[PDB]
C-alpha cells in the first residue's frame, strides 16, 4: 500500500469563529479505507478527533467534542472536508490526516500513515 | 591523545571517540557534535563534544603509556568488529 | 506501535551493521529539507500487531 497525504487549511483564529480543514489521499492501497483527523498538543499525546468512511456513511466524533466538529466526504474530487465552528482555547494544536487501510473501523487505533501537521491556534 | 573517527561527522549514527588521559582510557560509540577544534588543556581538561545523544558503548582500562618514543597503532574493521 | 522497521535505505548495509539516522528519505531529485512530501517519506514504518 502507497498512500500519501495532503492537510489543508490551519491558521490563527479567534475564539468563536469558523474554519476549514480539508485532508486530500493519493496513491494506492487495500480497500477504501476510511478517513480521519487527529490533533496532538505541545507536551502531550495525539487525540482521537473525528473520523469518517470513504462513503459518507458512518460518522465517528470523540466524546468531548461531540455535535461540534463536523467532517465531510466531497463528491468529485476525493477531498475529505472537516468544517470547524466556535473554537476555544483548547484547540491550539497541531492536527494531523489519518489514514487506515480497512472497510470497517472498530476501533482507530489501527494506523499505517499520517499527516503534515496543520497548526491551528485560537487565541484572543 | 585520541581519534575521533566516524561517519560524516556531524549528527549521523558515529562519533567513536578514543580519548585517552593519564588516568583510563574512555572508549565510547555515543553519537554527538563535536564543535569545530576538538583540543584537549595541569592537564585535565577536554572539550571535545556537545551533546551526547543516546550510547551504545563503554570501556575502562590502562592508558597506552633527540627522541625517546615512537607510536604505532593500525586501525582495522571489518564485519563491525574494530582491531586496533 | 512500539515497534519499528527502517523500509528506505539509499544503499544495502554490510553484515553485522546498524543504521538509526531518522532523516527524512529522498526519492526524487528536489531536496526533501526534512518535509514528508511526494518523494518524500518517513524511512522507516510501523508494525501492525494485532
Ligand atoms: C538516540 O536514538 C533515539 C531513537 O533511537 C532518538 O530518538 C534520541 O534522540 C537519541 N538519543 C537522545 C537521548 O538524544
Amino acid at each position: 500500500s502507497a498512500v500519501q497525504l495532503q492537510a489543508s487549511g490551519g491558521g490563527f483564529v479567534q475564539p468563536g469563529g469558523s474554519l476549514r480543514l480539508s485532508c486530500a489521499a493519493s496513491g494506492w492501497a487495500e480497500t477504501f479505507g476510511h478517513m480521519g483527523w487527529f490533533r496532538q498538543a505541545p507536551g502531550k499525546e495525539r487525540e482521537f478527533v473525528s473520523a469518517i468512511d470513504w462513503w459518507d456513511t458512518v460518522h465517528y466524533y470523540a466524546d468531548s467534542v461531540k455535535g461540534r466538529f463536523t467532517i465531510s466526504r466531497d463528491n468529485s474530487k476525493n477531498t475529505v472536508y472537516l468544517q470547524m465552528n466556535s473554537l476555544r482555547a483548547e484547540d491550539t494544536a497541531t492536527y494531523y490526516c489519518a489514514y487506515w487501510d480497512m472497510d470497517y473501523l472498530q476501533n482507530s487505533i489501527p494506523v499505517d500513515y499520517w499527516g503534515q501537521g496543520t497548526q491551528v491556534t485560537v487565541s484572543s | 591523545r585520541g581519534w575521533i573517527f566516524g561517519t560524516t561527522l556531524d549528527s549521523k549514527t558515529q562519533s567513536l571517540l578514543i580519548v585517552n588521559n593519564a588516568t583510563n582510557v574512555v572508549i565510547k560509540v555515543c553519537e554527538f557534535q563535536f564543535c569545530n577544534d576538538p583540543f584537549l588543556d595541569m592537564e585535565s581538561e577536554f572539550r571535545v563534544y556537545s551533546s551526547a545523544n543516546n550510547c551504545t558503548f563503554e570501556y575502562v582500562s590502562q592508558p597506552f603509556l633527540n627522541f625517546k618514543n615512537l607510536r604505532e597503532f593500525v586501525f582495522k574493521n571489518i564485519d563491525g568488529y574494530f582491531k586496533i | 506501535y512500539n515497534y519499528l522497521y527502517r523500509l528506505f535505505r539509499k544503499s544495502n548495509l554490510k553484515p553485522f551493521e546498524r543504521d538509526i539516522s531518522t532523516e527524512i528519505y529522498q526519492a526524487g531529485n528536489k531536496p526533501c529539507n526534512g518535509v514528508a512530501g511526494f518523494n518524500c517519506y518517513f524511512p522507516l514504518r510501523s508494525y501492525s500487531f494485532r
